[PDB]
RNA sequence: UGAUUUCUAUUUACGUUUUAGUACUCUGGAAACAGAAUCUACUAAAACAAGGCAAAAUGCCGUGUUUAUCUCGUCAACUGUUGGCGAGAUC
């Protein structure tokens, strides 16, 4: 299962964090710059094509309801478009969006 | 022949070497080579004194030539006399009346002695008398609008009474005019040829130009302009045929600017480096349009923000350091004609003209002789340019080649030099048996590091010769530039540690405990961050910190896996959960992920506001926290290891390049590497090899051994191989297969004291001392003294007292209050002494009473006079000490009533003889050596007299001779020779080898005089000579009886 | 714990001291000046790291760097005994 865990609006795009989590492993992928055309159109098919850091591998958490930033974590298939509405105000608090 | 990991520690006075077995980690050997610290002040003084001798000899020879000329035309004879001739009066009289031969030639000689200045432009700052030389000459010439120099000199002599001084500064043009008018009217009575007048005028207004140099026979001279030019610039280190370029050339400026530009890192959606078109657009639109570039202009050039840009050279304050365009903008502010300013060859020629030529008219004539589109008024404006000096490292050919390679690629000078691997072609490294030491000479390094490199290179040579070719060599260079820079750093370290200690004492007095002393690191980190974690921005209370720190961890921002940076600029006191969620991640790679706290934009705002706040964040730490790069690439690991693990300083860079080139030319596969100092510091700290270093010279070897072990660790783990392949610049095949991941892996591989006890418990070190045998050192003390023979038979030296009208010179009051009989006016002028004592008793409150007297009355002290018309006192002669040892120079002074001597005959060596079973010795002073054309010969007469002084018999079996630091062994005890202390009492001064005697006494807190003096007489069992290798192996010495007299 | 500048060239006006003169002072003195000291100043000539070259010359070297002692010796400078470049050897 792939979760959209954190997002940050930039001048020309979006920084995205995606946790691919199987039964016992959580792999965190950081995409520093995702084009705005892919974000605003929920083109989740183009996640991997963008450059990303090597996945940080850790033990899987029990559930992925809330991260440290309090943002509501959504599944990648639900699209970043809905994430933009989930916590637009919480992202406005910490200067991302 | 066992392969070893050679370790070198290079300092300013020591070269420590450690030989450690390659596959068993045991210590094969360890030693220290010692040498006095080289200093540019000695050469500077020698050069200044050589120039002074040149000036004096030239003036004297000019006077002798005028004398020969006057003897030719019978203006004098070998029977004339000018005892009563005052040259000033006769010189002013020659302008209007007849001069006798005796009156004429005296004025001519007095003119030839002091002839003024040709070019007013060249002048020094040696003016304590507040007067510019140019300004003084201009004021005098303005006073000379309707007067000759003779008239002005004589009228000043008649008005005040002074002629000589800083006011007698004229230019040669005016003296020449006066001499010409004198010859004009004086030609009628004495038969003088026109060619004679021209010869005298020539002898008056002729001086050597700065490009002709010394005449024939001088080893420092030359033949024509080409030879002087080649000598000044010097052959390129790489290209023997092409000479070096000027430091402020156009091509060199552009090369440095593009190096700076290629060192850039920009956080943009495009390539993070700089492309070709962007670089050319920057050069034209920013560099060619502004003199001193700023980060703001280069940022706004390519539509980026200045804050997103990283990796720029910085100044001492925190401003970007970008290469400014010197010649381009110095020319553009005079003419904007594209043909003149753009042509690179024209600007290169202008740079070469302005640098090696300095007088205005020569610059004009040689730019005029550079036939081009150049106008004439532009030459007039360009002549007055300033600040074009220096010689570049490489020639213009290599400059252009590296310029092409820099324009087209993204590499810098370091990367290009590592890539192409061009070899020094001055001395061919192929058919040379040993390491060439002359290659260090061509490098533009200070003589201190130059001497240190020569010593280290010869030590490596001896190690290779006596043990075979090594496998791995590692070299660490000291941080200190000279002793004074070391003292600056030591003073700042003690001051900062004292301030932190006082702050910790204040904190401990606030809360109350000895608990604050153990928390230093954390407490300082917290202090630099106003009690705030950086990952989570949660408040970090200081009371909670003092109570239970275990939840506040000192996390390393960039992982120890790649960064290798353990410095203070790489620690953040944070919550335990943040560190547990960080792991082997960077704050950029962590803060945006799920496991983290508040997002990255808030942290960026906080950290950029803290970096601007009171300088609490270093630039290095600020760049660490905002590393938005993927540390999993090879480029970032390469950058990190090159910066914080390899010595990027130019000196170590050149030493490395030389060693690697010599090893690769002979196809000898040997790997050499250099290591950063802070890393070895962290190693020595966490190993606890020796926390405090006071044992002595042995320390210099120890660290060497340590870094050898360091190299050892970089061979024992397949993961670390990448670092081993970066610290040596050995080509690695995208590999990235083995690695070190958890910072605990760093702690296990590095901190673990593997084979540390064997490095501690070693007690068989070696020491080698340097012997200075060069004669013709400082012979005598420069100042010259007079003597007076008092009623007591002992002779007395007269010291002078200057500057009687300063404010912090209480020496006169000291002399009058302690014992006034030391002054000479006590015995030979008691009335003036009584007046001076009255003034002294008058102004006790002020420090120097005579200054306050002069400031309140406007008249400095006058000698006792019945009509009150006595002269001025400016200096006072007073008695000094006796005359025990002295060099008498009475023969040089005619019919002197007092013996004139100089002090402190400097000793050169001492030869130990054995006469009838008792040891004696003769001290050979530096005066006893005559310098016959690079053949130094000991004066047989003076040496025989010195032998006779000690009543040394002829049958005395000569034992040996000892120069500086030649090891001696007396009574069975071995020492090093500092030198003759008092030859008359048969005493010498020695010292220990493994430690200084001062430190030997400071270890046991002894208060004995920290210097060892031994007496060589019948109270001495034996005297033997011992030397050492350039590695530290002791050896006896065949006397080769009949001590050395000739020195090549 | 916090990133290169060597080598060299030209000239000026100072300063130290000796000698000589002058000024200053102090003895027998109306004076000439006979005379003492060389303290304090001014002017002139000369020496200024000891010295070694060179022969009318815009003359030269002399406080810098390298410096592990001494051997057989090949080939060299030289007013006879040390320097490359090798073979060698150490209480």
């Amino acid at each position: 299962v792939k979760y959209i865990s954190n997002m940050s609006k930039q001048e020309k795009g979006y920084r995205v964090y995606v946790n691919v989590v199987n039964e016992d492993t959580d792999k965190g992928f950081l995409f520093p710059s995702v084009p705005k055309e892919v974000i605003e159109n929920d083109k989740i098919d183009e996640l991997f094509n963008f450059e990303h850091h090597k996945p940080y591998v850790q033990k899987a958490k029990s559930r992925y309801d809330k991260n440290g930033i309090g943002y509501k974590i959504v599944q990648l298939d639900e699209g970043f478009q809905k994430f933009i509405e989930l916590n637009k105000e919480k992202m406005k608090e910490n200067l991302d969006y | 022949k066992r392969n070893y990991i050679l370790g070198l520690d290079i300092g300013i006075t020591s070269v420590g070497y450690g030989i450690i077995d390659y596959e068993t980690r045991d210590v094969i050997d360890a030693g220290v080579r010692l040498f006095k610290e080289a200093n540019v002040e000695n050469n500077e003084g020698r050069r200044s004194k050589r120039g002074a001798r040149r000036l004096k000899r030239r003036r004297r020879h000019r006077i002798q030539r005028v004398k020969k000329l006057l003897f030719d035309y019978n203006l004098l004879t070998d029977h004339s006399e000018l005892s009563g001739i005052n040259p000033y009066e006769a010189r002013v009289k020659g302008l209007s009346q007849k001069l006798s031969e005796e009156e004429f030639s005296a004025a001519l000689l007095h003119l030839a002695k002091r002839r003024g200045v040709h070019n007013v432009n060249e002048v020094e700052e040696d003016t304590g008398n507040e007067l510019s030389t140019k300004e003084q000459i201009s004021r005098n010439s303005k006073a000379l609008e309707e007067k000759y120099v003779a008239e002005l000199q004589l009228e000043r002599l008649k008005k005040d009474g002074e002629v000589r001084g800083s006011i007698n500064r004229f230019k040669t043009s005016d003296y020449v005019k006066e001499a010409k008018q004198l010859l004009k009217v004086q030609k009628a009575y004495h038969q003088l040829d026109q060619s004679f007048i021209d010869t005298y005028i020539d002898l008056l207004e002729t001086r050597r130009t700065y490009y002709e140099g010394p005449g024939e026979g001088s080893p420092f001279g030359w033949k024509d302009i080409k030879e002087w030019y080649e000598m000044l610039m010097g052959h390129c280190t790489y290209f023997p045929e092409e000479l070096r370029s000027v430091k402020y050339a156009y091509n060199a400026d552009l090369y440095n600017a593009l190096n700076d530009l290629n060192n850039l890192v920009i956080t943009r959606d495009e390539n993070e480096k700089l492309e070709y078109y962007e670089k050319f657009q920057i050069i034209e639109n920013v560099f060619k349009q502004k003199k001193k570039p700023t980060l703001k202009q280069i940022a706004k050039e390519i539509l980026v923000n200045e804050e997103d840009i990283k990796g720029y050279r910085v100044t001492s304050t925190g401003k970007p350091e970008f290469t400014n365009l010197k010649v381009y903008h110095d020319i553009k502010d005079i003419t904007a004609r594209k043909e003149i300013i753009e042509n690179a060859e024209l600007l290169d020629q202008i740079a070469k003209i302005l640098t090696i030529y300095q007088s205005s008219e020569d610059i004009q004539e040689e730019l005029t002789n550079l036939n081009s589109e150049l106008t004439q008024e532009e030459i007039e404006q360009i002549s007055n340019l300033k600040g074009y000096t220096g010689t570049h490292n490489l020639s213009l050919k290599a400059i252009n080649l590296i310029l092409d390679e820099l324009w087209h690629t993204n590499d810098n000078q370091i990367a290009i030099f590592n890539r192409l691997k061009l070899v020094p072609k001055k001395v061919d490294l192929s058919q040379q048996k040993e390491i060439p030491t002359t290659l260090v000479d061509d490098f533009i390094l200070s003589p201190v590091v130059k001497r240190s490199f020569i010593q280290s290179i010869k030590v490596i040579n001896a190690i290779i010769k006596k043990y075979g070719l090594p496998n791995d060599i590692i070299i660490e260079l000291a941080r200190e530039k000279n002793s004074k820079d070391a003292q600056k750093m030591i003073n700042e370290m003690q001051k900062r540690n004292r301030q932190t200690n006082e702050r910790i004492e204040e904190i401990i007095r606030t809360t109350g405990k000895e608990n604050a002393k153990y928390l230093i690191e954390k407490i300082k980190l917290h202090d630099m961050q106003e009690g705030k974690c950086l990952y989570s921005l949660e408040a970090i209370p200081l009371e909670d910190l003092l109570n239970n720190p275990f939840n506040y961890e000192v996390d390393h921002i960039i992982p120890r896996s790649v960064s290798f940076d353990n410095s203070f600029n790489n620690k953040v006191l944070v919550k335990q959960e943040e560190n547990s969620k960080k792991g082997n991640r960077t704050p950029f790679q962590y803060l945006s992920s799920s496991d983290s706290k508040i997002s990255y934009e808030t942290f960026k705002k906080h950290i950029l506001n803290l970096a601007k706040g009171k300088g609490r964040i270093s630039k290095t730490k600020k760049e660490y926290l905002l590393e938005e790069r993927d540390i999993n690439r090879f480029s970032v690991q390469k950058d990190f290891i090159n910066r914080n693990l390899v010595d990027t300083r130019y000196a170590t860079r050149g030493l490395m390049n030389l060693l690697r080139s010599y090893f690769r030319v002979n196809n000898l596969d040997v790997k050499v590497k250099s290591i950063n100092g802070g890393f070895t510091s962290f190693l020595r700290r966490k190993w606890k090899f020796k926390k405090e270093r006071n044992k002595g010279y042995k320390h210099h070897a120890e660290d060497a051994l340590i870094i050898a072990n360091a190299d050892f660790i970089f061979k024992e783990w397949k993961k670390l191989d990448k670092a081993k392949k970066v610290m040596e610049n050995q080509m690695f095949e995208a590999e990235s297969m083995p690695e070190i991941e958890t910072e605990q892996e760093y702690k296990e591989i590095f901190i673990t004291p593997h084979q540390i006890k064997h490095i501690k418990d070693f007690k068989d070190y070696k020491y080698s001392h340097r012997v200075d045998k060069k004669p013709n050192r400082e012979l005598i003390n420069d100042t010259l003294y007079s003597t007076r023979k008092d009623d007591k038979g002992n002779t007395l030296i007269v010291n002078n007292l200057n500057g009687l009208y300063d404010k912090d010179n209480d020496k006169l009051k000291k002399l009058i209050n302690k014992s006034p009989e030391k002054l000479l006016m006590y015995h030979h002028d008691p009335q003036t002494y009584q007046k001076l004592k009255l003034i002294m008793e008058q102004y006790g409150d002020e420090k120097n009473p005579l200054y306050k007297y002069y400031e309140e009355t406007g008249n400095y002290l006058t000698k006792y006079s019945k009509k009150d018309n006595g002269p001025v006192i400016k200096k006072i002669k007073y008695y000094g000490n006796k005359l025990n040892a002295h060099l008498d120079i009475t023969d040089d002074y005619p019919n002197s009533r007092n013996k004139v001597v100089k002090l402190s005959l400097k000793p050169y060596r001492f030869d130990v003889y054995l006469d009838n079973g008792v040891y004696k010795f003769v001290t050979v002073k530096n005066l006893d050596v005559i310098k016959k054309e690079n053949y130094y010969e000991v004066n047989s007469k003076c040496y025989e007299e010195a032998k006779k002084l000690k009543k040394i018999s002829n049958q005395a079996e000569f034992i040996a001779s000892f120069y500086n630091n030649d090891l001696i062994k007396i009574n069975g005890e071995l020492y090093r020779v500092i030198g003759v202390n008092n030859d008359l009492l048969n005493r010498i001064e020695v010292n220990m080898i493994d430690i200084t005697y001062r430190e030997y006494l400071e270890n046991m807190n002894d208060k004995r005089p920290p210097r060892i003096i031994k007496t060589i007489a019948s109270k001495t069992q034996s005297i033997k000579k011992y030397s050492t290798d350039i590695l530290g192996n002791l050896y006896e010495v065949k006397s080769k009886k009949h001590p050395q007299i000739i020195k090549k």
